[PDB]
């Protein structure tokens, strides 16, 4: 196999004794990349204020974000500095060597700000057009308010602040494709008030973080892209 | 099936953190910063003896 | 040269096609080759298999690279893959036509297909030039997000691919596996996707190609290109003209 | 893990010139570079942009062990000469532990550490194993210093005749070794290319 | 689930006019509509009001299948001929896999795909188990193209004399096969008619 | 009709067509049925066999019959055969073309033929009508030194023939063992003979279809034939545009 | 305001029991 192929070798010395992929010196072993790919990291996070919601604004859509294994596309302006330093997470870059996936993520919402009841909301099946995510009046007319019979979570910002909920992953086809270019992936993710409690004069400020789920696997691994240097900013 | 489970609830009573005094014969829950999650500990041989303290 | 002919050529026939091959080979796997065992969960119709006809290799291209022009990573083939093969014959307008090649036969009266894909590249230069070439596939290519920059060798390098030095000459195989989003591809323009996309296969030009400077030298050299399927399943038979072939769209 | 750094990745080609009389002679060190998982920024193919960030292409091994913060184990070094039966040399490919940059390199010091002679007569690959000697059982990420170095002198120069082309590319590529091992996971060096926009 | 798809709901129906010289050729085609669970808006029996929704009769598998967001397996369409034993004619009732609409869709193009010749000679009812030929393994909901598509040509024209009705009605009806199956549940497509009042 | 439907119907199911016949058949056999085994001696390549494609049945024409016009022995087909049958899809200047009738696809790449075939005719009169047809196959019919003496339907009781009585309205199988000069017919017109072309196949008037006289009455009635292909070999794979086709030769 | 919100569901030993029809529908993307 021309990938790993090895002619000729001239090799000096004796191979290295192993630690077994560090558990002789420390604890463990990190012997896997999808190990490393669920621990949790960045996804979105935004901010949303009154007047680019909706003119009634009970019970609607604060956000519809798409979810993607890889990240979404990243635009690293001055307000988070993370997205502009730090450039992407470990997952975006494990993502981007292997071509399809299949399997749920897994998410952590922060929704605070607000204090009352919060909700979220998965339609497997409404994708894939954008990169970004869409805030408040601009999600289309019947992704506005909650819907009936999709798998959804509410909770109180008053008990407590995190909303964690697993993604499964509902597709007709074989497999969902990593670095999709813009039904190819995991759908959409809904997140929105319960009824309009009164929003403070600055922000809801939403953040998103994600994992991968026990079930989740990369498939084809063909190449990286090429990279950027974090240290370069 | 989604069967009702009606087991009474217990009481509880909340404290913010764990004991602060105990150093011996007991466990301690904590939120241990590793990519594993186990009881861990890290590795050792004679190169490095075991503890002095005694 | 020993023997009064040259020398034992070594021959690999398959159906009614018989492929001489003189040195020993370059190859690779695009991923995990395996029994598909869902693909019967897509389609109620029995699925047709047409070893004779699409077993049997094919000539595909002739691609001409020249010493003036080859920088590093020039492209010679870059093309949506089995798209440009399948669609190869095309009439006065450009607008493909799957009547023609026998192994061809059996897309213009299917709707959907499943199939492994053998690709074989072949350069036949004298003893005296040196070279170097790289042939990879990346599947479902076309769709990614930042396809034009995996087109550096540096890039393909990574995914699956042979390489054929142009000074040994040898012979150069990539077995690619069906793969794709779903357990069958489209064979036409159907239910407004284009037809067959899989992926893209790419040569390109790793170490440029280099002669001496006597006037009578070849400045150039050909690559040839063989592809067959193997597993070929066709479901879904419908009438040839019921659904239409527009000419393909190229990559940048 | 094992399986994803398996794989060779190119870094940046180069040439002899065997008409050369002036580089082309005992001794002249052809090609050298810090050993270390990350190759150095300078023996990477780039593409630059004006105002934006510079693509480097890494090898599997360098993006992997962009995620770690330690690492250690052998590599591997396919060099892969374009030629015919017509063209030779030797070349003698040392390690040398314990050294930044080349200032105090020649070859008549080079061949005090482990080497390798290689023949290019009719052999158009071979691979260097490179050992790893280091005080310590990890070394940390690059982007620092390397722990070692390797280098690559003209032992005897590049024949050629008026028949066949006088330049040879020399195409680099590298792999992690069997014993080769990442450590803990750390901030990626590196992010993706998708978006190359960077405020200063 | 397959208890209650299994019943048959009803289509609109339609007329031959045996008398009509014009539409009762060879190759003339009847009637049509793409294949999926949901049945097309236009073949339903609906009843409009002015400034209210249109209230459709759905088939019970049209109202599960908006219950779902996949779905796949065969269809059942039950045609029910009005008739007595003096009509006869003959039908070509093809199934086109990957068609969305009738535009190149003619008889002598029809037979090339599944299809079943059914003779109304003393026979007034009889199903066509439509296949399932799908690229994929479950199917979106509609309410997107259908999958496929079906369509019904005279092939021998209908019959009839100066003692018998020269109209014959056709009613259309639609079941689950053995193996349909639904997929995820999702935002239900249809809502009830109890309150049919709407704000634009 | 006693049931809520009228009554049982009886299938026949071949490959993806499925045919409905409510009454009791007329068969015959244009000669002994056998295996074929001096074909082996006129080819050294493979036969291929396509079951999926050709046992497939086939409609083919609708001949229209009408009161004012029917003789004794008046011809409502008149055909080579197979030669009309697959040649039956013709573009704007009437050429035919293999290609797009999934039946006819493996005529498009091979030379040589051989082959069973099954004729099917179908009459849907309603009870009051009465009339009465023969249809029967002559090899090589058209190549016969009178062939225009034998088109008499007194002629064509002799040759293998089925009867459909209107008044009964039954159907009628012809079956047609591959019987020839040669072991394989030629697909094309080749080596400048007719493709194809192994008898001719007739639908004669036997008695004179009457009505009542009425005037809302039917003055017409259809024919439908559908024919099928049994033990289909195929031989000599070559281009689909190596050979062209001519529009065909009618009969007197 | 108080804004009350009830949600329900059915219990575990709930049943549906005699089939009959569906009564006519309306289709929600036409709002």
């Amino acid at each position: 196999m021309e990938r790993t192929f090895t002619p000729n070798v001239m090799q000096p010395t004796p191979l290295l004794p192993t630690t077994n992929d560090g558990r002789v010196t420390f604890g463990e072993a990190f012997n896997d990349l999808k190990d490393l790919a669920r621990r949790y990291q960045l996804y979105w996070e935004g901010t949303i204020l009154e007047g680019n919601l909706r003119a009634i604004r009970r019970n609607s859509a604060l956000v519809q974000l798409p979810l993607y294994p890889h990240g979404l596309r990243i635009q690293p302006d001055v307000n988070n500095p993370i997205w502009n330093i730090m450039r992407d997470g470990h997952i975006p870059v494990i993502s981007s060597g292997f071509r399809y996936f299949r399997g749920g993520l897994r998410l952590r919402i922060v929704v605070e700000g607000l204090n009352s009841c919060v909700w979220v909301q998965h339609h497997p099946d409404r994708p894939s057009i954008f990169s970004r995510p869409i805030i408040g009046r601009y999600i289309a007319a019947k992704d506005a308010y909650r819907n009936h019979a999709y798998a959804a979570y509410v909770q109180n910002m008053s008990v407590n602040r995190t909303i964690e909920v697993e993604v499964p992953f509902y597709q007709p086809g074989l497999y969902g494709m990593l670095n999709a270019s813009d039904f190819t992936g995991l759908g959409d993710l809904l997140i929105g008030i319960e009824g309009e409690q009164p929003i403070p004069k600055e922000g809801i400020e939403i953040s998103v973080y994600y994992s991968i789920a026990d079930d989740f696997s990369f498939n084809i691994f063909c190449g990286f892209p090429p990279m950027v240097y974090c240290d370069e900013t | 099936d989604n069967p009702p489970d009606p087991t009474p609830a217990k009481f509880f009573v909340p404290i913010p953190s764990h004991s602060w005094a105990h150093g011996t014969n007991t466990s301690e829950p904590t939120n241990t910063l590793r990519l594993d999650g186990g009881v861990v500990g890290v590795g050792r041989s004679d190169d490095i003896g075991t503890s002095d303290t005694a | 040269m020993d023997r009064p002919e040259g020398s034992e050529e070594r021959t690999v026939q398959t159906s009614n096609v018989v492929l001489g091959e003189t040195n020993i080979e370059s190859q690779d796997i695009a991923s995990k080759e395996y029994s598909p065992t869902w693909d019967r969960l897509a389609s109620s119709e029995v699925s047709d298999e047409y070893p004779m006809l699409t077993d049997r290799w094919l000539f595909w291209k002739s691609v001409k690279w020249e010493v003036n022009d080859s920088a590093f990573g020039k492209m010679l083939v870059q093309e949506k893959f089995p798209q440009s093969w399948v669609q190869m014959d095309v009439n006065v307008n450009n607008i493909p036509r799957y009547t023609n090649i026998p192994n061809f036969i059996p897309f213009n009266i299917h709707q959907y297909m499943r199939a492994d894909f053998e690709v074989k590249i072949y350069v036949n230069p004298n003893d005296f030039v040196s070279g170097w070439l790289i042939m990879a596939f990346l599947y479902q290519g076309s769709e990614m997000f930042d396809y034009k920059l995996r087109r550096n060798p540096a890039a393909l390098m990574q995914m699956p691919h042979v390489l054929v030095n142009v000074g040994a000459a040898n012979e150069a195989t990539l077995k690619i596996p069906y793969r794709y989003v779903r357990p069958f591809m489209r064979c036409k323009d159907i239910l407004r996707t284009e037809p067959l996309n899989m992926g893209v296969l790419f040569v390109e030009v790793l170490i440029p190609f280099r002669t001496s400077a006597a006037s009578s030298a070849p400045k150039s050299l050909d690559v040839s290109l063989f592809v067959k399927m193997t597993n070929a399943k066709f479901t879904g038979m419908v009438d040839g003209s019921i659904a239409l072939l527009s000419k393909p769209i190229a990559l940048p | 893990i094992s399986g994803i750094i398996g794989v060779y990745g190119l870094l940046k080609p180069f040439d002899w010139n065997a008409n050369d009389t002036g580089r082309n002679v005992g001794g002249h060190l052809l090609w050298s570079m810090p050993v270390h998982p990350q190759v150095d920024k300078d023996q990477v193919i780039q593409v630059m942009t004006q105002s934006k960030l510079t693509q480097y292409y890494l090898p599997p091994i360098s993006v992997v062990s962009s995620l770690y913060a330690y690492t250690r184990g052998s590599i591997k070094y396919k060099f892969l000469f374009g030629n015919n039966p017509r063209h030779n040399a030797r070349l003698l490919v040392a390690y040398i532990p314990g050294i930044s940059s080349d200032n105090r390199l020649t070859l008549e010091r080079a061949r005090n550490s482990a080497h390798v002679v290689f023949s290019l007569n009719e052999v158009s690959e071979f691979v260097f194993t490179v050992p790893y000697i280091t005080d310590t059982m990890w070394w940390p990420r690059k982007y620092f210093v390397a722990p070692s170095y390797i280098c690559m002198f003209i032992l005897n120069p590049l024949v050629a005749m008026e028949s066949v082309p006088s330049i040879v590319t020399i195409v680099p590529m590298i792999a992690a070794g069997d014993d080769f091992e990442v450590a803990v996971p750390a901030q990626p060096a590196v992010g993706l290319s998708r978006n190359i926009d960077v405020i200063y």
